[PDB]
């Protein structure tokens, strides 16, 4: 399809979604799916969770660029 | 050498290198300053 | 007995019905993850809520929820 | 799976002793759980409400009061030896209920034939608070 | 003469509290022979309790009904009795120490960060970075007013890791 | 069939695990992201049996672990006979116990 419907991937982003662990919190995207799922931006995070986990998957009105 | 120097490095070594200098400081501070309460110079 | 609620943000891990000791979750097909998977509950009236589930989530938050209240025979883990 | 298998009663049970964590009187007043698979061989397992048993050559058939147990001896089964064990629920009447493999291809699968019940389709954390659901009998996670 | 209190040296409990510990101090000194170590070491500690009751008095400690020395932390009282020295300059001494030390951990943290794996210099300390930290904190409240002047200080509240409400 | 049964020099004595905290478990391998895994580095360090699953390298390291006991036992001895022997009176309670 036309561009891509996410962000570059490797770059920064800034993850807007309140209940998550990461808000307000800058991650690196790993890949964005193309198929049209609610959450294509696969972000990996420095810090880890209390699950132990660093990656989630977030949708396209939850991500910003890092201030 | 390297090896043991960041053994030495980490942060129980080095804290216990800052245990002892700033307990032998204190210690040496009171045993040369019997017992002050007041700064008085 | 206990209510089991699963969201959209599940991936189809299958690893909270791995998980699971009582056999409650299930995959279904679904279209709205990469591995077309979603988490149902069709034997939640089996759940003690044990919040094993939650655990096996790698999803940030919670993917599977579990809420106590109500509890029965089966919901208690009585023997008797 | 394709046809529903019944249970047999008549099956051999595996090798045992006496168990001193076994069925109590819920037994016979409600429901209890029972354990069939099919062992190539005879080979020692661990139950979980004791000690030790040996399973037969053929049928093995096993009484449980928690279903948990049940799913426990299943796991057990199929990480040790990849039995693919089943278990039934047995009321007081007689009612006999299929209840591990409900499509016959265990819940890892999908089997594109189970429809997903109790899904909400918001994300977490887009419920309403308790005060917009208040004497209502609805739970924010309900609706 | 201030809160109703006596000076120590003007003080009568002081004096007999003094006089009370030199006896027990001498009670037990007269239970050995004077060329012997114990016999030494008391006469240390009666010397050091001796110097340590003479520091006291004549100091402006003041002490009220019991021979115990009080300390004035009201300031500008304690500036107008001379009673400063006993808690208004120890404790400007403690909050520069305490300065050192949060600008040295603020400065070890910062600059521990724009690398690869920042854990790992957390948990094993850069020595000598440690060091040249520890010797160029000396001016910590300029370089503190300093970053609160420009604004590096300080983190807004878009950066920063909040709890949902 | 007893006989004494010794491999000779299976660890090579170097500082290179020294600076790694997080060596003996696999999951403290991957270096500290929270303060629970520096708890977890002092609680899992005598757990030899989830290190390794062979019982011949933990039976080693029980041999050494029970001689470095050994030394700290004769250690404390020793300081305590020092201690008897300098700064004591053992000589003055021999006289009248
Ligand atoms: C139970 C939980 C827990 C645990 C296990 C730790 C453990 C640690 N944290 Mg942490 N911390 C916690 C909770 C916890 N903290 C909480 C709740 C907060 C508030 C949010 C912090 C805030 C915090 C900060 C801001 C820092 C730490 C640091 C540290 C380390 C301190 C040891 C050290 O620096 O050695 C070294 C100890 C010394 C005394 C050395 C000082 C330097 C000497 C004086 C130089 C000269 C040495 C020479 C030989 C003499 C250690 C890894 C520090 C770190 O990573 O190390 C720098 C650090 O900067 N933590
Ligand atoms: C000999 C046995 C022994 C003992 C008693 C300890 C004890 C300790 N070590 Mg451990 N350690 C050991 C062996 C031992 N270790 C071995 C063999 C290794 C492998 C090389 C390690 C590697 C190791 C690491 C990598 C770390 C520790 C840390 C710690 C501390 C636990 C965290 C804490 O106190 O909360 C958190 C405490 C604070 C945040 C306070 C920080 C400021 C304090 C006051 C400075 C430290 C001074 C210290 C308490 C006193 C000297 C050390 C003491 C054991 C005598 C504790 C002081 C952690 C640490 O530095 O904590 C101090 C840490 O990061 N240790
Ligand atoms: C790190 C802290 C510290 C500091 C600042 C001092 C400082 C001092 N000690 Mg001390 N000491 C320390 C730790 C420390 N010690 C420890 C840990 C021990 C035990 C091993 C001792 C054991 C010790 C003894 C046995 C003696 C001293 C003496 C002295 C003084 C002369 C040494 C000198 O020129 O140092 C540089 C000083 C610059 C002012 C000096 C005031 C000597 C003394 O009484 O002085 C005449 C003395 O006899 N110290
Ligand atoms: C938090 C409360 C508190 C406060 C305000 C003080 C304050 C004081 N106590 Mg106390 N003390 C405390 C807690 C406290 N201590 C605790 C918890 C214990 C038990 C462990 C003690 C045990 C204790 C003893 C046994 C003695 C003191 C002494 C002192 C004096 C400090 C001597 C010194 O360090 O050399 C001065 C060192 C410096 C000024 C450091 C200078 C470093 C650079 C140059 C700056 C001072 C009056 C001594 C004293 O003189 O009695 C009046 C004394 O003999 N205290
Ligand atoms: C909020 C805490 C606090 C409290 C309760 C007091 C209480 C007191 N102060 Mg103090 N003072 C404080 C903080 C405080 N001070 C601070 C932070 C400073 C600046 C360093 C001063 C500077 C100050 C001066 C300069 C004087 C007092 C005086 C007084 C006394 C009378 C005040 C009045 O209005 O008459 C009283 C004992 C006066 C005094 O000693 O009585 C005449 C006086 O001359 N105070
Ligand atoms: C020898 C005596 C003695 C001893 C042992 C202590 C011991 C202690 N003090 Mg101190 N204190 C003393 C005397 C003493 N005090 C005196 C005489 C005063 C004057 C009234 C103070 C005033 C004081 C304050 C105001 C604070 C302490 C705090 C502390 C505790 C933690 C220090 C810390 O976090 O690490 C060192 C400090 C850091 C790692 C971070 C730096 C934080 C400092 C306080 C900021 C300094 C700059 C700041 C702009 C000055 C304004 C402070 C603000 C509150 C107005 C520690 C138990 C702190 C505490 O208990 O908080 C929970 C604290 O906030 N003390
Ligand atoms: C014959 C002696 C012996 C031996 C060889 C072992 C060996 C072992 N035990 Mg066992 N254990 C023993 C005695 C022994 N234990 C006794 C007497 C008790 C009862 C108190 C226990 C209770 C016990 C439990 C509950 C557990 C073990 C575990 C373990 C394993 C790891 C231990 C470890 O990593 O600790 C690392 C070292 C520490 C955590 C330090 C402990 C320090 C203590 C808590 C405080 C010390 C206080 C001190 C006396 C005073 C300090 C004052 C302070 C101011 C300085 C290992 C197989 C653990 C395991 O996983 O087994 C496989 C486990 O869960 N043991
Ligand atoms: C059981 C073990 C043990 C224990 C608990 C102690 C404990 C002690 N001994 Mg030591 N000691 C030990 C073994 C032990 N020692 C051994 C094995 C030897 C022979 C090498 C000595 C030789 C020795 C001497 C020669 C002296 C002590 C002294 C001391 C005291 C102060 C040590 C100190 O921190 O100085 C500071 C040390 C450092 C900062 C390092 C302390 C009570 C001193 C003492 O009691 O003074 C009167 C003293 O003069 N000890
Ligand atoms: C530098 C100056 C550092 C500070 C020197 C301070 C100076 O007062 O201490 C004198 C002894 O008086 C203090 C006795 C002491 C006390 O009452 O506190 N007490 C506990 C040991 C009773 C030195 O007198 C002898 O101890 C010297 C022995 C050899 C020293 C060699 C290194 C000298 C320095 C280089
Ligand atoms: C004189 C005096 C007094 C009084 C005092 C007062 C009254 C005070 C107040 C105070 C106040 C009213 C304060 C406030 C504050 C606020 C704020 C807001 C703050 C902030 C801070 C900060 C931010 C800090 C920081 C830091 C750190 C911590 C680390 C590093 C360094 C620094 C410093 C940067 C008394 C009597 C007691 C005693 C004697 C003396
Ligand atoms: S564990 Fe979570 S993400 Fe994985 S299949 Fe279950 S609900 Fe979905
Ligand atoms: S709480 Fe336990 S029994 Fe209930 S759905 Fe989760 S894992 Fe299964």
């Amino acid at each position: 399809k036309k561009k891509e419907v996410g962000p570059k991937r490797g770059s920064l982003v800034k993850v807007l979604r309140p209940e998550s662990y990461w808000y307000n919190q800058v991650g690196k995207v790993v890949s964005v799916d193309q198929s049209g799922i609610r959450y294509p931006v696969v972000v990996r995070f420095e810090n880890q969770n209390y699950a132990g986990v660093s990656t989630n998957n977030y949708a396209l009105d939850e991500v910003t660029d890092p201030p | 050498m390297k090896d043991f120097t960041t053994y030495l490095s980490t942060a129980p070594v080095v804290g216990l290198g800052w245990a002892i200098f700033t307990s032998g400081l204190l210690i040496e501070i009171n045993r040369f300053f019997p017992d002050p309460l007041v700064f008085s110079f | 007995a206990h209510v089991v609620k699963i969201y959209d943000t599940c991936i189809g891990c299958t690893q909270c019905v791995r998980a699971c000791p009582l056999d409650v979750l299930e995959m279904v097909p679904w279209d709205g993850c990469k591995a077309a998977q979603m988490a149902s509950s069709p034997r939640t009236e089996d759940c003690v809520g044990c919040k094993r589930c939650e655990t096996a989530c790698p999803t940030d938050f919670l993917s599977v929820r579990v809420y106590l209240g109500n509890e029965s025979t089966r919901s208690l883990g009585l023997a008797y | 799976p394709w046809k529903q298998p019944e249970l047999d009663p008549d099956t051999p049970s595996p090798i045992f002793g006496g168990s001193t964590g076994g069925l109590l009187r819920k037994a016979q007043v409600e429901e209890f759980y029972v354990t069939t698979w099919e062992s190539p061989k005879e080979q020692i397992f661990e139950m979980p409400t004791g000690g030790a048993a040996i399973m037969r050559k053929g049928p093995n058939l096993l009484k449980f009061a928690r279903k948990e147990q049940c799913l426990a001896l299943t796991t057990q089964l199929r990480t040790k030896f990849k039995m693919t064990p089943c278990f039934y629920r047995v009321y007081a009447d007689g009612k006999v209920e299929y209840l591990h493999p409900k499509d016959g291809v265990y819940p890892e699968k999908v089997n594109a034939g189970r429809v997903g019940v109790n899904q909400n389709m918001r994300s977490i954390g887009e419920n309403v608070d308790p005060i917009k659901v208040k004497f209502t009998g609805s739970q924010p996670f309900t609706i | 003469d201030v809160a109703g209190l006596t000076p120590c040296s003007e003080s009568k409990a002081y004096n007999k509290l003094e006089r009370k510990e030199l006896k027990t101090l001498e009670k037990r000194l007269k239970k050995y022979e004077p060329g012997s170590a114990p016999y030494l070491a008391l006469q240390a500690t009666k010397e050091r309790t001796q110097n340590r009751f003479k520091n006291y008095a004549k100091a402006g400690l003041l002490c009220g009904n019991d021979g115990l020395p009080h300390l004035i932390s009201d300031p500008g009282l304690a500036l107008r009795f001379n009673h400063a020295g006993e808690v208004f300059i120890p404790t400007f001494g403690f909050l520069y120490v305490a300065g050192y030390i949060g600008h040295v951990g603020r400065q070890y943290i910062i600059k521990s960060k724009e690398d690869a794996k920042p854990t790992d210099k957390e948990i094993i300390l850069d020595v000598p970075l440690a060091l040249q930290l520890a010797f160029q904190g000396w001016a910590w409240p300029l370089a503190a007013i300093q970053e609160l002047r420009n604004g590096s200080l300080l983190e807004k509240d878009e950066n920063i890791t909040v709890s949902p409400r | 069939k007893v006989k004494i049964a010794v491999d000779r020099n299976p660890v090579e004595t170097n500082f290179e695990k020294w600076a790694k905290p997080g060596h003996f478990s696999r999951a403290l391998a991957k270096g500290p992201n929270t303060t629970t895994w520096i708890w977890n580095l002092h609680a899992d360090a005598h757990d030899f049996d989830n290190h390794t699953s062979d019982l011949e390298e933990i039976s080693r390291k029980v041999f050494s672990a029970h001689f470095g006991q050994l030394g700290i036992i004769l250690i404390w001895l020793s300081g305590m006979y020092f201690h008897g022997a300098r700064f004591s009176n053992y000589e003055g309670w021999l006289s009248d116990p």
